[PDB]
DNA sequence: ATCAGAATCCCGGTGCCGAGGCCGCTCAATTGGTCGTAGACAGCTCTAGCACCGCTTAAACGCACGTACGCGCTGTCCCCCGCGTTTTAACCGCCAAGG
DNA sequence: CCTTGGCGGTTAAAACGCGGGGGACAGCGCGTACGTGCGTTTAAGCGGTGCTAGAGCTGTCTACGACCAATTGAGCGGCCTCGGCACCGGGATTCTGAT
């Protein structure tokens, strides 16, 4: 029949083939399940988009129209659970968050 | 003593360029190296790559130790403040 | 070349770490720090590029160096 | 030879979420290795999962599993979410 | 139940960290550190054990979930 | 002729030092953990060792965290600890 | 084997847990040797210190304390296990 | 588990000397440990490198890079030897 | 209370490498047929554990009286900060020593 | 008449040199909560007693997974367009030293 994208089907944007293949070849088991590589698929297109949405606020504040690393550092790092999955990594330029002691302020 | 200081604070903590000088680190990284395997290369993108990670992690120092200088009610970092931080991070 | 981290560049990264005040001592003490750093992060690196038969370490070598010690770095994959 | 980055489903996504924003190639670069680094550790964890179970085959509750382990509070809820949501409507 | 971790408990705790004196504040304290920690382990380990379809928390469970926060157990495999 | 102040404590850190036993009361822990499991998933039931687990666990765990407040209120001048310290600590630990 | 290979430590099990530990689609007629050795070496070491506290203490039987005491006041060995907690280890006085 | 493994390397080492039950059980935990750390860095070694087979080459970078110092020069010349010995 | 001084943020004016879009080919994803071993379902035993209890007591908080620890301020001395002088950290475009 | 050395210099950034400012170390004096010895009422250690609960093992039934041949959608080579914000110079605003 008229080919249809696994993807397409599971009502995604990331590839939901190349996460299979990425599944098989990488030695993870024996078998993969097909809902596997779904599942996998949307999870990671959902984090791809949660960083976006509150990277992209960041840029606008800026008075941005394109995102930067510095933008994505804003994003994960003021927000709490980004941060708490992301806290053994490292953006390349993207500083870091504005912070002084008040106390030290005259 | 402290308001340039203040207003460096604010100054680098808005930016992200990196803040050692290019060459030089280049030179201290093939030294280094240099000394682990002779006639080494180096891709751009790894110096790059080292160079990021070396400054995000002296960054992230500096805040413990600021914090370390802080508890003991001072204003001033001390050596004593990075052997402090370092050794409750693990690094030593 | 460990000299050629200068005292105005670790000044610098300081002042990004929200430090105002700097002892004297604390130059020399980072360049020991950054020193220890390189050598255990580049160390690993020259052995993947050692392990691919390689001369020429790369920025996934280096990636995966800083990756096994906990010290996850984005945006060099490419 | 051929060379492969998920760039263009992060873009897709983008366009999504903000249809007048764009991405630097260094962004873009991040978020790639952001969604490799996911991939390993939902994939890791979900073999050692299936392993401890005595199980060939990694499925889609191996991987909503290791989600939950991985991932804190609301956003492993929100993740499963979308997840399950996309099987469901896979299968059918 | 929180209380149920007494002050000369944690005194015991602190003494075998080395430590010599002891702030009246510190055993609230420290409760709520010893919550936070439960909390997280327990968690996990009951995320295993709801995988495997059961309904007892085994000492591999604790394990496993110790292993994924880098609080690596010894001696209950 | 009562000992001076700071000659049990030592003794007492000498004497908890040199011994391994869990230093907390079995049924408290067991009555906290259990509750605790309760708000995460219902009618769990626990093995004695899976218990056992996360006593040696915890204890280990506020041990070392206790050596590092330790440090943190003797860099402050101090020979009390606080829970200023223990909060350093566990900034600095990324806790 | 491992008479061959002249170890204590199970050649043949390190071989067949590599095959099924999901590392790699094969694996080399070295590799269980190399691993199996170096498992023994590191186990030998710390069973080396820690039977040199055992004495110390006069039981002849190793428990954990000894364990611990044998693994932290080794340097490398400390490194090598500095995210472990030893089980009725206790700590270092 | 490797108790019996574990036994015999104790008696190599201390003839006349016993080990506790508890005390096996953190040997056993020990040894599956380093197993898993070794093993696993040698899987992502292969995978790096484009290679479907785990050697010993495999083995020896891993243990290169989890073991400090003294203990990795140590654990390459017992791994080599051992080996070199099979393979005779 | 005010009054003067260098540093900060946005606006005429604009371009150069960064970002986005057609044509199409060889690589990746899909279809199709054949084993084929793995997953969901269903039944059965009894052992490790759950909930309250008898005997016993170690033990956490409060009483009596006091002292070295913590802290704010005083007296002193003790270490960073800014502009002019340049230089070797570098990087470019011409002389003179053995063939 | 053909090869490859170091002073000479566009850019910009801190050791010396003199005047200036904010902070650490020890004591005065205050304020006080647990050390050490007891006194009381409660839940845990040890061992009993009743009981309801599902994990490992085995058999049914089913079906996508893996492997081996065609078929097709597509990402970047190769170009071909389209554009975002800093450099240049200037206007308007602001903490800090000084009266």
């Amino acid at each position: 029949a008229k080919a249809k994208t696994r993807s397409s089907r599971a009502g995604l944007q990331f590839p939901v083939g190349r996460v299979h293949r990425l599944l098989r070849k990488g030695n993870y088991s024996e078998r993969v399940g097909a809902g596997a590589p779904v599942y996998l698929a949307a999870v990671l297109e959902y984090l791809t988009a949660e960083i976006l949405e509150l990277a992209g606020n960041a840029a606008r504040d800026n008075k941005k129209t394109r995102i930067i690393p510095r933008h994505l550092q804003l994003a994960i790092r003021n927000d709490e659970e980004l941060n708490k999955l992301l806290g053994r990594v490292t953006i390349a330029q993207g500083g870091v968050l504005p912070n002084i002691q008040a106390v030290l302020l005259p | 003593p402290g308001t340039v200081a203040l207003r460096e604070i604010r100054r680098y903590q808005k930016s992200t360029e990196l803040l050692i000088r290019k060459l030089p680190f280049q030179r201290l990284v093939r030294e280094i190296a240099q000394d682990f395997k002779t006639d080494l290369r180096f891709q751009s993108a790894a110096i790059g790559a080292l160079q990021e990670a070396s400054e995000a992690y002296l960054v992230g120092l500096f805040e413990d130790t600021n914090l370390c200088a802080i508890h003991a009610k001072r204003v001033t970092i001390m050596p004593k403040d990075i052997q402090l931080a370092r050794r409750i991070r693990g690094e030593r | 070349n460990i000299q050629g981290i200068t005292k105005p560049a670790i000044r610098r990264l300081a002042r990004r770490g929200g430090v105002k005040r700097i002892s004297g001592l604390i130059y020399e003490e980072t360049r020991g720090v950054l020193k220890v750093f390189l050598e255990n992060v580049i160390r690993d690196a020259v052995t993947y590029t050692e392990h691919a038969k390689r001369k020429t370490v790369t920025a996934m070598d280096v990636v995966y160096a800083l990756k096994r010690q906990g010290r996850t770095l984005y945006g060099f994959g490419g | 030879s051929r060379k492969e980055s998920y760039s263009i489903y992060v873009y897709k996504v983008l366009k999504q979420v903000h249809p007048d924003t764009g991405i630097s190639s260094k962004a873009m670069g991040i978020m790639n290795s952001f969604v490799n680094d996911i991939f390993e550790r939902i994939a890791g964890e979900a073999s050692r999962l299936a392993h401890y179970n005595k199980r060939s085959t990694i499925t889609s509750r191996e991987i909503q599993t290791a989600v939950r382990l991985l991932l804190p509070g609301e956003l492993a809820k929100h993740a499963v979410s979308e997840g399950t949501k996309a099987v469901t409507k896979y299968t059918s």
